[PDB]
């Protein structure tokens, strides 16, 4: 979906996964979420808030990997 | 996040003129004199107190940790200003060799100690250790030039090329007043900011670079900046950042 | 250039008082440190200068034991690190006996005792030993560094519970070589082993109150 | 001269005979395996040790020499290949000379780290009390934890676990 | 008037290895295995005694008067060895600092300076703390290599060949991933030393071609020395010697 579609669909998860746990454990089995932190969001948009109660949802350290360069910041920290 | 116009060493010439004015604002001179009677009564001071730096004295109490706060490690980072500061004495001595061996562990890394520097977002030391610099925009063109700071024979080519910032390295643009080094490779992260005032140092309007890669071997490039005629409405003002090392 | 520069010499326990007034070569601050490798020789950290004086700087020592030490002392001056090298010897004179040896075993424990033995010369000392005990015999072969007495190790057990007796003494191998071989020196012993094997058996029946 | 004589003459004796002399060039000094492995010999008998044409005796001396030149080598770079081909029984002389050279030298690490053979020492077992053990130990002691962590088995399953 | 054979790094390695074996006379292992050795003890045991200096907390005493009459300054030019030197503390830190600090003046003498050498006999400096080098022979003819170090801003070629000693900057030909700078003219106090003995230790022969000075240009050609090996006693060994500040 476009961009400007992506905003109902994840204000949707956002709304629906909170009471469940078993769709959060087939959104995460099917990397899904690495997906949502691939889609960027004004900071301030209706967006970037689904975005922030999605990854509420799970520990960070999941969502930190699920994160877009997140092995390469492993690296970088490494270093 | 400060506009530096244009390097550290300017920022410390004013802090220093600043420094003056604080303890000795008795006539009523200008700048000129500020800066020349500045380097030639510090010098006296350091002369007539021998074995201490002026902040570790009396007046200068309240203006010790205002001047430990700074980028100490950047002022000094220009070759002179390590004999100016020592000829003037103001940072402690002790201060200035701490910092001097913290150098001389920089040039070892950056010419012995396989020299990865920053890949990525090492924030804090790329705020630690990357090198603040931008210039002022009274009239918009284009600007290129050579930097030789303490990369230890590694040098630098920053271009600003009409509301976009070509980041670049300095190796066959132009030969060298000092030294320079034969190193093959040296991968870096940057920052640019470009923020366009209302005129008078209001600003409503501001772009970074996010933070970004670049490998530098000899003359390597990066280009992703954007700004145009309209942000070109004088003074605009750049803020580059660049860090090469761990 | 005082010279009341004294050198130590008492014996174990007892502490000494001397001086050591030194003049310096330069002109400062005068506010003096020492660095030690030497034990006992304990003292502060911190001693000033007045108008060219003679003016000394603590140190101590007290021998608990029948020793000596060389003393090492590296100079260090606040404001430059000016220097003056002296080095001077301490003694103690305490023996228990010289040492005994003591031992609380069981039928078959062969105890490694401690045996406290001077060295009152500036040669690495390398003792022999004659005995007429095969229960009593050195580690290997004892050997002592000059000037403190270093310990030495013993094994000291009879085969069973009882007590072998024999004379056990040490002398030198060649600080004067002559007072190193008059270290003539014979240790006395002490031995308790414990049961140990049992041989008879009785069993019996008896009657409360 | 011992390599071109266990490389070119195909007779058995002589390759034995030449594997007996790199052996006992190389079981002194560190200096003496440094001088051997640089002429690449090593590879070669690991690889006659691993032949099954080539004769008991061939083998014996081949093993060996590998035992008294591994022993004392301290050219890292001779022993990076023999982490992927050599038996278990020899792998505990690379591993001990790896945790007494790495300690002592960064770049070394560097390369180790970025060649990925911490990866393959991690895949190695050791008896637990076992000189292979302790070696192990020390080699994950020469860089911080969240690296061993990283080049460990399973890690990736301890991500999975964890995400 | 010791051969060196050829500098002072191996020098102070010998020193250490030496330190561990007159501090640990109860080992019996190899000598190049004397390096892991040493180096393992004084590790480890200052990792369990950090904080402290190294000599305080009972450490050699025929050794330490050495290691403080010692000409440490070029020493711990290698990273690893000031690695090392930070990992033991055989200098006390606040020698350690100084040691550093001139270090970066070094640094800065080749950048600020462009440092060309002594023009005149610093033979004091040269009996107290100059360098030393040297080589030996197993056989008379060819022995060449590149001199490096602290390069400032070049290189040195310094060759043997059947009894010739060229000097010749290396400016030019042979490269590394050191620094090239624009200081043309370098200088060297210098000489060269040769005593020889038997199998049994007697000593029959002695030549030394004074305490000198040489002055050298970017990459420029000059020799001066002859000698007999029909005279000399093979394998031969050679020791000269070198300074380079001013």
């Amino acid at each position: 979906a476009p961009p400007n579609i992506l905003k109902h669909v994840v204000g949707q998860f956002s709304k629906v996964l909170p009471h469940d746990s078993k769709a959060r454990r087939l959104f995460v089995t099917s990397g899904g979420l690495k997906k949502v932190q691939e889609i960027k969001a004004e900071p301030g948009s209706l967006l970037q808030e689904y975005i922030n109660s999605i990854n509420n949802c799970y520990p960070e350290e999941i969502v930190r990997y699920y994160s877009p360069g997140y092995s390469d910041t492993l690296l970088q920290r490494v270093d | 996040n400060l506009f530096v116009m244009q390097v550290e060493m300017d920022v410390y010439t004013a802090l220093k003129k600043w420094m003056f004015l604080q303890l000795v604002p008795s006539w009523n001179g200008s700048l000129k004199q500020l800066l020349t009677e500045t380097d030639v009564w510090f010098s006296k001071w350091k002369k007539d107190f021998e074995g201490t730096t002026f902040l570790e004295t009396e007046q200068g109490k309240p203006f010790a940790p205002v001047f430990r706060h700074l980028r100490l490690q950047y002022i000094i980072s220009d070759l002179a200003s390590a004999r100016i500061i020592e000829q003037d004495s103001l940072v402690p001595s002790e201060w200035l060799a701490a910092v001097y061996k913290q150098q001389w562990l920089a040039m070892l890394r950056a010419e012995q100690d396989s020299e990865v520097g920053p890949q990525e977002i090492n924030k804090e030391e790329l705020e630690g250790n990357s090198m603040r610099c931008g210039r002022k925009l009274a009239k918009d063109g284009e600007y290129c030039w050579r930097w030789t700071g303490f990369n230890f024979g590694f040098d630098l080519l920053v271009t600003y090329t009409n509301r976009y910032i070509i980041f670049k390295r300095n190796t066959l643009n132009q030969p060298c007043s000092g030294s320079v080094s034969l190193q093959p490779r040296r991968s870096i992260a940057f920052r640019l900011r470009l923020a366009s005032f209302d005129s008078s140092g209001k600003l409503i309007c501001s772009r970074a670079t996010g933070y970004q890669i670049l490998t530098l071997e000899k003359d390597q490039e990066q280009v992703v900046m954007n700004l145009d005629s309209r942000l070109l409405i004088f003074p605009l003002y750049i803020c580059c950042n660049f860090l090469y090392i761990s | 250039v005082p010279e009341a520069e004294l050198l130590f010499k008492t014996p174990a326990f007892q502490p000494l008082t001397q001086n050591i007034p030194i003049k310096n070569e330069s002109k400062k601050l005068s506010k003096f440190h020492v660095k030690i490798e030497g034990e006992w020789f304990h003292g502060p950290p911190i001693l000033h200068v007045g108008p060219g004086e003679t003016i000394q700087y603590p140190l101590t020592f007290k021998p608990i034991l029948e020793c000596e030490i060389m003393g090492k002392l590296t100079l260090q001056n606040e404001v430059d690190g000016m220097a003056h090298i002296v080095e001077i010897d301490g003694i103690g004179t305490k023996p228990i006996a010289l040492d005994h040896i003591i031992i609380d075993c069981k039928v078959g424990k062969v105890t490694d005792k401690s045996i406290i033995v001077p060295n009152y010369t500036k040669s690495l000392l390398t003792f022999k030993v004659t005995s007429d005990l095969s229960i009593v015999w050195g580690n290997s072969f004892i050997t002592i560094e000059p000037d403190d007495s270093i310990p030495y190790t013993l094994h000291v057990c009879p085969w069973k519970r009882g007590t072998f007796k024999g004379a056990i003494m040490f002398f030198v191998k060649s600080y004067s070589e002559e007072k190193v071989k008059a270290l003539k020196i014979w240790y006395h012993l002490e031995i308790r082993s414990s049961p140990g094997p049992p041989v008879d058996i009785i069993e019996l029946h008896c009657i409360a109150l | 001269q011992l390599s071109i004589c266990l490389s070119e003459e195909p007779e058995d004796h002589i390759k034995a005979a030449a594997a007996w002399a790199l052996g006992q060039l190389g079981r002194h000094t560190p200096e003496h395996a440094r001088a051997v492995a640089v002429t690449n010999t090593l590879p070669v008998l690991l690889s006659l040790y691993m032949s099954p044409e080539s004769s008991e005796d061939l083998q014996l001396k081949s093993k060996k020499a590998i035992k008294n030149i591994l022993q004392k080598c301290t050219y890292l770079p001779a022993l990076e290949p023999f982490l992927y081909d050599a038996p278990p029984n020899i792998l505990k002389h690379v591993v001990g000379q790896f945790s007494k050279v790495l300690p002592h030298d960064s770049k070394a690490r560097r390369l180790f780290v970025t060649s990925g053979g911490l990866k393959k020492v991690q895949e190695i077992k050791a008896e637990p009390g076992s000189l292979l053990q302790e070696y192990i130990n020390s080699i994950n002691n020469c860089y911080p934890e969240e690296i061993v962590r990283y080049y460990s088995p399973g890690y990736s399953d301890t991500l999975l676990q964890r995400v």
